[PDB]
């Protein structure tokens, strides 16, 4: 069929040569576990007196040939466009059989897979293909579990290429086990080996899954819910302070948590959207809410450095002071009383907007909300209301926390539904047509 | 009614243990009957480790602790595959063994030591990887051997131990012996040091052994040197660089302290 | 278990026989017992007999027969302290032409079709060594020299008479009592 | 739980809190689900956030098919609907992404040529619509990671999106930066001709420009006039919003235009040189769904809040620290608590490997990668894993191991290999060791006393990454010792306890598991010899009391043990004989 | 080549000298944001001496401009951090470090 002959005048066994395949690893299956020990031992005996003849006779280079002259064709449609297209059928599976007829061949047997050590460079050859990926993958595991003699051909191209596999494949954890046959056999470690894996694998942090420890994040806020809207009687600009009392800058290995801003709801459901309910997420770590560190603006989980007279991080008897202007999407702040030199702008405004503040253990702060619920330090900007003006006649201002569980007893814990939409919350006086 | 000792508690426990089911690990059988032949052997366990005990005296103490970090690394380095740096680690410690006085003043404890024993695989593991690809790393035999000639020359029964495990140095004496400035450092070196002067070594010299460097000198006087010729040297018929190392090697077998051993 | 552990030890396929601890000292301790040792009574040699009976019966109950079988087969006809062992144990549960330990051990062999127990005795006889007028020469001439020898045994001369002997009783004890069918198996 | 609706769960952990057990359940034999437990059951509840997920083979809607790229086309992803024009189908919105996003440069620098080729960074995707797929239906740009918005209703006037504004002192805007996690632009906009096309397939071009974060968009071989600048660093997922017109809707085609890069290119780092275009099996098709379920701290922060009075305002209060481990995806831009893969398999099982994996390379004396591996494992994580109750069993079993191969399993070597040599040196320590305490024959605690016997010297070295020395490579690197110990005497006397009572809630959720690696541990401190005098008084009380007693809580010996665990505690015993016979040859020694 | 920002403010007056050690605690991350390295981690304060080739130039240079109690964000580019061989196994070539180091002490 290479040289180009009749396909019809080429007799091309595919049938026998598929139960003869299926027969073989029939012949070279392992003994099964249940069996009792004596059985099984005469079992291993007869697959090893087996294997050996099968080497001895050479029946692992007739296999390599076979799948050599296989591999010269791409794919099953080009193997059915040169040969038959019953024979493209197959192609697959043949070479699936053959990879496994060689694995039967192989395992377990040391001579068979020191043997097999001049053809390991040619095997690791075509690991890319993924017609052959799991099959060469399985026959390179037997070979490096059994022959030591492998890992000293193994060499730096060879680990770089089954390193690529985990990259162009995905998250295989057979090729993480070929990868740790190759650092240690049979009680004996390869430097060489470890070395290379080391230092072509681990700098990435890009394959493996990365581990760290995380503070945890809570949020508080207020209960008044302000928006905008057409027709609506609400005001548009609101202003409240923040007055950290006590922070500790490192009451753990990791940084103190602390960000304070305004925060914003999905629809008119009173539920923070765009963020999760626990978790090391706080203000500014989605696209709903925004936040200021005292040295940073956050937002969408991207802090942009923002100028300030003796710029620093938030510390103790700091006061913020945080203004929301609605008719333009507006929100700035001021530290100590002077301004913070950064804005966030023309932001969506379809939502609610509430106060909130976010921070991890060690942290003391005090929300001035005006009138009877603290007393500002500063002057509220011109036009920009009090929040506790915001609140409901009857409601009643408290500062509870911005999800729906806490910490208590698990058997006392409210379990939540979804609840209503608030749309009380903006008062569209809408009458009929006369 | 109170076991009131470890053995008791011990010998009480692996019974109960058999006894109450039919243990599926093997290992775990193992180490169950192991430790109670211990718990009943307990004679057994003084007359394994007294020949492993060995008194020095306070002078010294900070000198052997040396030696024994030095032993260590040497110890830890048979469980890696070779390496160039595992070759420099290996030859620092054996600098440091001969730079040690103990190593001198106390031959008996770096025989309980199985320090020569330890060299000796990792002689076996350098001479077996390639070695038909012939000699990789061959410094690293040079300095083993050396130290073992050493080790012969400090004692006689230092000479008697390594005596011990002539047959296979007769097995790998092939190593080096065409190549040059390894006069000295090779192991037909070193089976010449474990017998060299010892009339008693002598006299138990064996006959098979003798064969075996006969018949090596039979292949050296028959067939070249296949390394020689392939360096460009004329293709002779036989190898003189060998044939000459192990007839001095059967010199140093027949002779002994200016007479000849006639056996 | 122990005897069973032992024998799933024998019967697994390796290339050699490996010397185990834990074997060369449970099978002396299952020796010893065995016989667990001036004209006397005729009850008390009955009553000698019958607890010999009774003390291989704990042995042989359990598998020992068939394990010591099993070690001299995976030996491969490997003269070692493991076959030193076993062949010991196998005389101390055969003293006295035990019939039943007999009868076990041919039906045993009958039974696997064991070729490997008859070419391990064959290769083990070969194995067995004689008396050596060169080594008694060179042993002679080194005492002559005046100087003390390294070892005291100096046994090289008639190296294993222990090992012959036990070798030779096993295979006497095998076929005592005039056993025809093992006789002839041999 | 329904609108507006709440609802608590009562499993019975302590039976007084049950109401109704007494009068039915208590006599009929029912038991309460939490009655052998010592800690809370964890409960999962379902997810709000939409996240993004491979289509399932058996997805009832949406199909995707991998088509292989030819000699003379491109491999292409193609998007079809299993259940178009039959009853009780789905004619919403569905959103999908690539697998894998493109990342632009941390720093913004301020035929086809095959130099030209090798020196870009700009990176080439198209989309096509296919004939019949109303094309004001779809759309087609890119994502980032923050999109989770899932609206029956989608347009471009709704995605998120933020002007953060950077001014100086007295007020001059220096820079503006829009911020949004959608990119995205509309096939019936894009269209010139527009309507129904019949000639071919609409083809919409997306390129990035990975150096200068530029988005532009190619409709038919021309030029969109929309244009999008993204920030530094951002990382862009190629997405398609369509809403399901036709059997077939649309394809992703993995081509590549003149002087532009393959998709491929940009995505895998082993092809970034490429110019072939390429679709390893990495990459695939995902959409976003509402099925996944959320796990439920155990544990919350503790806020105080109140009303300090009128003047002071709310006062809002925090002091106890709390810390998770997190798991970060590193292709996908997620994390999600490491208590999460309890019910995540494939991550488990891969996460195990991996730590596995750590294990082999630092495997016998590698120190340098010892200290390679202190900076991604490093020792709070450690500390975490090895006391968290919640962790898995498979990731419990391979931190206790990867934390002994790091930092312990050199000196433990060292010092077993070292263990059958008796050098004693002859001063008057050694002199006053004596077989028995005092004037009676009665033995000693096992361990206790004085040896004098010459062993190891144990030295570790502080792994730091800001040091250019290197002698740090040399010496396994440094573990808080005490902190340890004190640890696992702590844990161990937990588990004894609490074995006893046979509950339904082991650490890891099996015996062995809680067991296997805290034995494990245990005997590698002991083998090391960091416990001293009284942690050994303690162990071995736990161990046995009745033997161990100073001079009847059944100890380890005694609580049917798997065999796992029994062969730990063969090793134990084993060691506890050595240092009886290590003792006997001292006073021998002393004596002579 | 090294940028300083201040996180907190120092004392302002008094700064590493010549051969005076410097008491640091520092957190190396990455640009993208990945934790190298932390001396909080460990719980044991660093220490290193100015001038005598120690530590890495860009570290060197950030502590010798900070003052006393002053917690600061050092961005080392890669020729003073490392260079273009890197790291093996911890920093990949070329990389540019960011410190978060506060200056315990000096002595």
């Amino acid at each position: 069929l290479s040289k180009k002959a009749k396909a019809s005048t080429v007799d091309l066994p595919i049938e026998s040569v598929s139960l003869s395949l299926q027969d073989l690893i029939g012949y070279f299956h392992p003994p099964d576990e249940h069996l009792e020990h004596e059985d099984k031992q005469n079992r291993l005996r007869a697959l090893k007196n087996r294997q050996n003849l099968f080497q001895e006779e050479g029946m692992i280079n007739l296999v390599l040939e076979c799948i050599d002259r296989l591999h010269v064709y791409s794919s099953a449609a080009h193997f059915a466009d040169v040969a038959g297209r019953e024979a493209g059928e197959s192609w697959k599976s043949i070479l699936n059989s053959l990879y496994e007829l060689l694995a039967a061949l192989i395992r377990g047997n040391r001579k068979n897979c020191a043997q097999f050590s001049g053809s390991l460079d040619w095997l690791i050859s075509r690991l890319e293909r993924l017609e052959a990926s799991s099959g060469i993958l399985e026959v390179l595991h037997c070979v490096l579990v059994e022959s030591p003699e492998a890992l000293n051909i193994i060499k730096e191209g060879h680990i770089k290429s089954i390193i690529s596999l985990l990259d162009k494949h995905g998250r295989n954890h057979k090729v993480l086990d070929v990868l740790c046959s190759l650092c240690v056999c049979h009680g004996v470690a390869v430097r060489s080996n470890q070395h290379l894996i080391c230092d072509n694998l681990l700098p990435g942090r890009d394959l493996l899954l990365q581990t760290r420890l995380v503070n945890h994040v809570s949020s508080m806020r207020p209960n008044i819910f302000l928006g905008v809207s057409e027709g609506s009687a609400q005001y548009k600009k609101w202003y409240y302070e923040l007055m950290v009392d006590h922070t500790e800058p490192f009451v753990t290995a990791e940084a103190t948590h602390l960000r304070v801003g305004w925060a914003s709801t999905e629809g008119y459901s009173p539920y923070p959207g765009g963020g999760e309910e626990w978790g090391g997420n706080g203000v500014g770590d989605d696209l709903f809410s925004y936040g200021f560190d005292g040295l940073h603006l956050w937002s969408g989980c991207i802090a942009r450095t923002v100028s300030s007279p003796n710029q620093h991080l938030l510390r103790t008897d700091d006061v913020i002071s945080c203004c929301l202007d609605l008719s333009a999407p507006s929100i700035s702040f001021r530290i100590n009383g002077q301004p913070v030199q950064g804005m966030f702008e023309n932001f969506n405004i379809d939502g609610l907007f509430f106060p909130v503040v976010s921070f991890s253990a060690g942290i003391k702060v005090r929300f001035l909300l005006g009138g009877r619920h603290g007393e500002f330090k500063f002057l509220p900007p011109p036009g920009y209301a009090p929040c506790y003006e915001a609140v409901l006649p009857k409601e009643k201002l408290k500062v509870e926390h911005s999800r729906e569980y806490k910490q208590e007893r698990t058997y006392t814990r409210d379990l939540l539904g979804p609840t209503v939409s608030l749309t009380q919350a903006a008062f569209t006086p809408i009458p009929v047509d006369t | 009614k109170k076991s009131s000792t470890l053995q008791q508690l011990i010998s009480e426990t692996m019974v109960r243990w058999a006894q109450e089911s039919v243990i599926e690990d093997p290992e775990l059988v193992r180490a169950m009957f192991v430790l109670l032949h211990r718990q009943y052997d307990g004679i057994g366990g003084l007359v394994r480790a007294l020949p492993k005990t060995y008194t020095i005296n306070g002078v010294s103490v900070e000198d052997t602790i040396n030696l024994l970090a030095s032993l260590g690394q040497i110890r830890s380095l048979l469980s890696v595959r070779m390496g160039k740096e595992e070759e420099k680690l290996m030859i620092r410690g054996l600098g440091d063994i001969m730079n040690n006085k103990v190593f001198y003043q106390h031959p008996n404890l770096m025989r309980a030591l199985g320090m020569h024993e330890t060299v000796m695989e990792v002689m076996v593991n350098v001479l077996g990887g390639g070695e038909s690809k012939e000699i990789t790393f061959p410094k690293m035999v040079a300095n083993c051997c050396r130290f073992l000639c050493y080790f012969c020359r400090i004692s006689r029964q230092n000479q008697k131990a390594m005596f011990d495990h002539l047959s296979y140095l007769l097995e790998n004496s092939s190593v080096g012996l065409a190549s040059p400035a390894m006069r000295g450092s090779t192991p037909l070196d070193v089976a010449a040091a474990s017998v060299m002067d010892n009339n008693e070594l002598a006299l138990a010299l064996r006959e098979p052994d003798l064969e075996k460097v006969v018949r090596y000198l039979a292949g050296c006087g028959l067939q070249s040197c296949q390394m020689l010729v392939s360096k460009g040297y004329p293709d002779i018929g036989w190898n003189p660089v060998e044939g000459e190392r192990y007839l001095d090697f059967l010199r140093f077998a027949v002779f002994c302290n200016g007479e000849s051993v006639e056996e | 278990q122990l005897i069973l552990l032992f024998s799933r030890t024998a019967l697994t396929e390796k290339c050699k026989l490996e010397e185990d601890f834990l074997y060369m000292a449970y099978a002396d301790i299952m020796a010893k017992s065995c016989h667990d040792e001036e004209v006397k009574s005729f009850e008390e040699k009955e009553m000698e007999k019958q607890k010999l009976l009774y003390q291989q019966a704990r042995l042989h109950d359990r598998g020992a027969a068939e394990m010591v079988l099993q070690t001299i087969s995976a030996s491969k006809g490997e003269t070692g302290p493991m076959v030193a062992a076993t062949l010991k144990l196998g005389i101390a549960i055969l003293n006295g032409g035990n019939s039943t330990v007999q009868q076990k051990m041919l039906d045993y062999l009958k039974e696997k079709k064991d070729v490997g127990f008859f070419q391990s005795l064959a290769g083990l006889m070969q194995s067995c060594s004689v008396l050596d007028l060169n080594a008694f020469e060179r042993q002679n001439k080194a005492e002559g020299l005046g100087m003390v020898t390294e070892e005291g045994s100096g046994e090289k001369v008639l190296q294993d008479d222990e090992f012959t002997c036990d070798l030779f009783r096993f295979l006497q004890l095998l076929c005592e009592g005039h056993n025809s069918d093992f006789q002839n198996y041999l | 739980l329904g609108v507006a609706q709440v609802g608590r769960m009562n499993f019975g952990k302590d039976v007084s809190t049950l109401k109704y057990f007494t009068i039915c359940g208590l006599q009929e034999g029912y038991e309460p689900f939490a009655v052998n437990t010592n800690r809370d059951i964890t409960m999962w509840l379902s997810k709000r956030l939409p996240q993004f997920l491979q289509v399932p083979s058996n997805h009832e809607h949406i199909e995707v098919t991998r088509i292989d790229g030819t000699i003379d086309s491109s491999p292409c992803l193609k998007v079809t609907q299993k259940s178009f024009g039959s009853q009780n189908s789905n004619t919403d919105i569905m959103f999908y992404r690539l697998s894998m996003p493109i990342e632009c440069a941390e720093v913004f620098s301020k035929r086809d040529d095959y130099d030209f080729l090798m020196q870009t960074s700009t990176y080439y995707y198209s989309v096509r619509i296919f004939p019949g797929q109303e094309p004001a239906n779809v759309w087609v740009g890119w994502i980032t990671s923050d999109f989770h918005q899932y609206d029956t209703g989608f347009d471009l006037d709704r995605v998120r999106t933020v002007t953060v504004t950077l001014g100086d002192e007295k007020g001059k805007v220096h820079e503006s930066i829009k911020r949004s996690n959608c990119y995205m632009v509309c096939a019936g906009e894009s269209m010139s001709p527009g309507q129904g096309r019949n000639n071919n397939g609409l083809e919409i071009g997306c390129v990035v420009d990975a150096a200068s974060g530029l988005l532009t968009f190619i409709a038919n071989g021309k030029e969109l006039s929309t244009y999008y600048q993204v920030e530094p660093s951002t990382k862009l997922f190629p997405a398609v919003f369509a809403q399901a017109t036709s059997p077939n809707v649309f394809q992703f085609e993995l081509g590549r235009i003149k002087n532009v890069m393959p998709l491929s290119a940009g995505l895998f780092k082993s092809e970034h040189k490429n110019p072939v275009p390429q679709c390893p099996p990495r990459l695939h098709v995902q959409f976003l769904s509402h099925v996944l379920w959320s796990r439920m701290p155990n544990q919350f922060l503790k806020v105080d809040v109140s009303r300090i009075s009128e003047r002071q305002g709310w006062l809002v209060q925090c002091l106890d620290p709390l810390q998770f481990m997190s798991l970060h995806i590193p292709e996908e831009n997620r994390s999600v608590d490491i208590l999460e893969l309890t019910e995540q398999e494939e991550l488990l099982k891969f996460h195990y490997h991996t730590l596995r994996l750590y294990s082999a390379v630092c495997a016998l004396g590698n120190h340098r990668v010892a200290h390679a591996l202190c900076s991604h494992v490093d020792e709070p994580q450690l500390l975490y894993a090895i006391e968290n109750k919640y962790m898995p069993g498979l990731l419990r079993a391979g931190y206790y191991d990867l934390l002994i191969d790091i930092h312990l399993s050199s000196y433990a070597t060292a010092r077993l290999m070292m263990n059958n040599e008796y050098i004693v040196p002859m001063t008057e320590e050694t002199k006053s060791i004596t077989l028995f305490p005092d004037e009676n024959k009665k033995h000693g605690l096992p361990g206790i006393g004085l040896s004098t016997s010459l062993r190891p010297r144990m030295q570790f070295s502080s792994p730091s990454f800001v040091s250019i020395s290197n002698e740090c490579y040399q010496y396994s690197p440094e573990f808080p010792l005490d902190i340890l110990k004190s640890k696992t005497i702590q844990m161990l006397t937990e588990a004894v306890k609490e074995g006893s009572l046979h509950a339904r809630d082991p650490v890891g959720g099996t015996t062995e598991f809680l067991f296997v690696p805290l034995i494990k541990l245990f005997y590698t401190l002991l083998i090391m010899g960091i416990f001293h005098n009284e942690d050994l008084k303690h162990i071995l009380q736990l161990i046995e009391p009745s033997v161990f007693k100073e001079a009847p809580k059944e100890g380890l010996l005694q609580m049917k043990l798997p065999e796992p665990v029994k062969l730990q505690m063969c090793l134990l015993l084993q060691y506890l004989c050595d240092c009886q016979v290590r003792h006997r040859i001292e006073a021998i020694v002393a004596f002579s | 080549g090294v940028e300083i920002e201040t996180i907190s403010p120092g004392d302002g007056r008094t700064f590493p000298k010549k051969g005076q050690t410097c008491v640091v605690h520092y957190t190396g991350m990455l640009q993208n944001g990945k934790k190298f390295d932390s001396s909080r981690d460990r719980n044991k304060p660093f220490k290193f001496r100015i001038g005598k080739q120690e530590v890495i130039k860009g570290f060197e240079e950030g502590a010798a401009q900070m003052s006393l109690g002053q917690r600061a964000k050092l961005t080392c580019t890669p020729d003073v951090a490392y260079g273009a061989t890197g790291h093996p196994g911890v920093i990949p070539p070329n990389a540019t470090l960011i410190f978060d180091v506060e200056l315990l002490n000096l002595e």
